[PDB]
């Protein structure tokens, strides 16, 4: 029990989150404040080796802010101090009556007392849970069970290895789900500049750093403009406004996550003839396969990510590239066809702009419809009007073109990876090669006999 | 190996051609309706088309990938066991020819001695 409570320390920042999050009616200046907390976390988490200089400080400010809010909860009760607040700073207290002076009713008090008292208790979790026992904390860890928790051990060991990978492709899906169910500025823009920043090595771990701050920044308007008061046209304003951007923030938060769970095993990881080896027994095979399939595969990998995606969406622009696709094989030499690929990926990044501002209609400067779509007698009509992507009064088309997108991206990234695969000499020194075969007439290993 | 792999590669291009031209009349087929469903009322008879505005070309598009993956494996040269094979068939038959004759004759031959045995009971 001890042993889990001292584990037990990112339960006080989730639930903090949690009253952040969808706390009811939205006390304007509480909503903001939650919103100031979770992006000074996230710059922090980003800070890490400042957010470890100043970690304990920062658990104690929120504390401080919680404390805060609720002390003004209780004073907006008696009403001859906020008038005279309203007389000092010269703005309305119509404002604060809409946010409400007033006791409100069980559930409002409920949820405002545990609301600080969830900070309380977070308070006395950071009380319990030093800094240095956090620290210690990064790293983790009859007969049967131990066995299953080693195995399990050096499995999350190997989701660590393989987190760079499963990071990017999470944040490539959330970027395209996003997209997917709602376009709009700098969130597609957004994925098109990481997506513009995955095969430069280097920047792209600021570029994540940017892209957690560009989600940021989206949230915040979305929290800003999470209703329309004006009325006097590119804003949501949902009424619910459960997760305009709940699903890119946890997406993004998640990435962070896998970043410092990459530190820790990084920490942890400072603690303490492979062709025959295939020869020898399934998990041997099996590993050497997997590894050694994708890695040098993925040219056939991403033609088949191709296919399917050319299959599916069945557009005019995105049949040409596919054309070029097909131009690509015709070449059958692997060198000159490899050297032929940087210019076509600058090529399926062009097109991914040009899709997208394809997909893009009503255009902010003016409210009424296109004046080169038209009821007119112009040679157009409606199959060009269904085959093409504008909103109107009838339809704004399907939106399958993204996820092909999102498979041309992902190719491009894979063949990066196939540049690392003409180089990597000692990756590719596993992969003359007629001598050793023959052996094998009927070689006995269970593996050849399958092979 | 070499002359298969071409000719074999220009069947792959008529695959891929194919793709393209099934994208090519399912996508006009989509866009007008009206022209071609009067005359291709007997061409819909010739060929039928593509839905109203399991779906797609599946079984086609796994054929590919099946066939990419056979295409890589052909590639490779890991066919000189299967090099052997080949050139292994061009000498059965005579020694067959003569196992079959044999046997025949091995069968015709053990027939003869049980007679002897008859003549053997004769003994």
């Amino acid at each position: 029990v001890t042993g889990i409570y001292v584990k037990y320390w990112i339960y006080v920042c989730a639930g903090m989150f949690i009253v952040v999050s969808f706390a009811g009616r939205l006390v304007v200046y509480k909503i903001v404040y939650m919103f100031l907390f979770l992006l000074c976390l996230t710059l922090f988490q980003v800070y890490y080796t400042l957010w470890r200089k100043l970690l304990r400080v920062f658990w104690w400010l929120v504390v401080a802010y919680t404390m805060l809010v609720l002390i003004a909860v209780y004073t907006f009760q008696f009403q001859d101090f906020p008038t005279y607040w309203r007389n000092l700073t010269g703005f309305t207290d119509e404002q604060l009556g809409d946010l409400g002076l007033e006791q409100f009713s069980v559930s409002e008090l409920f949820s405002s007392i545990l609301i600080p008292g969830f900070f309380l208790l977070a308070c006395i979790l950071q009380l319990h849970y030093f800094h240095r026992p956090f620290m210690q904390l990064t790293d983790l860890e009859l007969d049967l069970a131990a066995s299953f928790s080693a195995v399990l051990t050096r499995i999350q060991v190997f989701v660590r290895r393989l987190l760079e990978l499963h990071v990017f492709k999470l944040v490539a899906l959330y970027t395209v789900w996003v997209a997917l169910k709602e376009v709009s500025v700098m969130n597609l823009l957004l994925v098109v500049l990481w997506a513009f920043a995955l095969p430069y090595p280097r920047f792209r771990p600021m570029a994540s750093c940017l892209s957690t701050v560009w989600t940021c920044i989206i949230i915040v308007c979305k929290m800003l403009y999470q209703l329309k008061i004006v009325n006097p046209f590119g804003v949501r304003k949902g009424y619910p406004n459960l997760g305009y951007i709940q699903n890119h923030l946890q997406i993004l938060l998640l990435l962070v996550f896998e970043a410092v769970v990459y530190r820790r095993q990084e920490h942890y990881r400072r603690q303490h003839g492979t062709r025959q080896r295939l020869d020898q027994d399934l998990l041997s095979c099996l590993k050497y396969f997997i590894n050694f399939f994708f890695y040098k595969f993925g040219l056939e990998i991403c033609f088949l990510m191709a296919v399917n995606v050319i299959g599916q969406r069945m557009n005019f622009m995105v049949i040409l590239h596919g054309c070029w696709l097909v131009a690509i094989l015709t070449r059958r030499r692997r060198e000159a066809i490899a050297r032929l690929w940087p210019n076509y990926c600058l090529f399926l990044t062009l097109f991914l702009l040009y899709q997208y501002l394809l997909c893009l209609g009503m255009p902010p400067a003016l409210c009424i419809d296109y004046p080169w779509r038209w009821s007119k007698a112009i040679p157009m009509n409606s199959a060009l009007i269904k085959w093409l992507y504008l909103p109107d009064f009838f339809r704004a088309p399907n939106s399958t073109n993204l996820i092909s997108d999102f498979l041309l991206l992902l190719c491009a990234s894979q063949q990066w990876q196939v540049f690392s695969a003409e180089r990597t000499e000692e990756w590719q020194r596993m992969a003359g090669e007629p001598n050793p075969i023959p052996n094998f007439i009927h070689c006995r290993s269970y593996l050849d006999m399958l092979k | 190996t070499r002359a298969q792999l071409v000719l074999w590669d220009c069947l792959i291009l008529y695959n891929v051609t194919v793709i393209i031209s099934k994208n090519m009349l399912s996508l006009l087929s989509c866009v007008f309706v009206e022209q071609m469903q009067s005359n291709f009322c007997w061409v819909i008879q010739l060929f039928s088309l593509v839905c109203t505005v399991e779906a797609g070309i599946i079984w086609d598009s796994i054929c590919f990938f099946f066939l990419l993956l056979q295409r890589r494996i052909f590639l490779s040269h890991y066919f000189l066991h299967v090099s052997a094979d080949l050139k292994a068939t061009a000498l059965q038959a005579s020694r067959g020819f003569a196992l079959y004759n044999a046997a025949n004759l091995k069968s015709i031959n053990f027939h003869r001695q049980i007679e002897e045995k008859s003549l053997a009971q004769l003994k």
